[PDB]
């Protein structure tokens, strides 16, 4: 799942 | 505490640093009214809320043949029939692109005898 | 007659052609390669 | 019982083809 700050 | 919302979103639902950082900021707008009782209300309130954020961000969590190849094979079968009488041979060009290939590969073997023993800067 | 069934079978009747005219040349560069040897070298040192 | 007896022993209790005569029609005429 794409960490997205 | 938010140790375990690391654990239970980024890690459970699997929701990484970046993905928690806009996880518990969604919390906020729809905080529980009072103090959760269980413990599985949180996880369930943190997954309920990781919906709507997913959401806001929208990345949420026969014989037929047999009858054509018989077709082919009538074709084929009259492919052959007028090749044998126009006196056409369907494989002069398959045949002579062989015979040239190994031809080919009888030069490209005396042509790396040289470089074998002389080298690739004394060819070049 | 013969073009048309080699039509509808999707048969190409000149990619054995097509091929051998393609290494001819692709021949004709290695022995264009090969002759630069014997011609810089010559027939008792290459033999 | 006669259940687990039985399993014991293991003896429990369109157009294609119209299609296809048209091809054949023409290869007949």
């Amino acid at each position: 799942i794409p960490d997205e700050p | 505490s938010i140790t375990t919302a690391r654990k239970y979103l980024e890690s459970r639902f699997g929701l990484g640093a970046g993905r928690q950082d806009s996880v518990l900021l969604m919390a906020l707008t729809n905080e529980p009214a009072n103090r959760l009782g269980s413990e599985a209300d949180a996880k369930t309130f943190f997954d309920g809320i990781a919906q709507k954020y997913a959401s806001s961000a929208g990345i949420s969590l026969a014989a037929l043949d047999a009858l054509t190849a018989e077709n082919k094979k009538l074709a084929k079968q009259q492919l052959e029939v007028l090749a044998r009488y126009l006196q056409v041979d369907l494989n002069k060009g398959a045949k002579s692109f062989i015979k040239e290939k190994e031809a080919s590969a009888v030069l490209q073997k005396e042509l790396d005898l040289w470089e074998a023993e002389h080298g690739e800067f004394y060819a070049k």
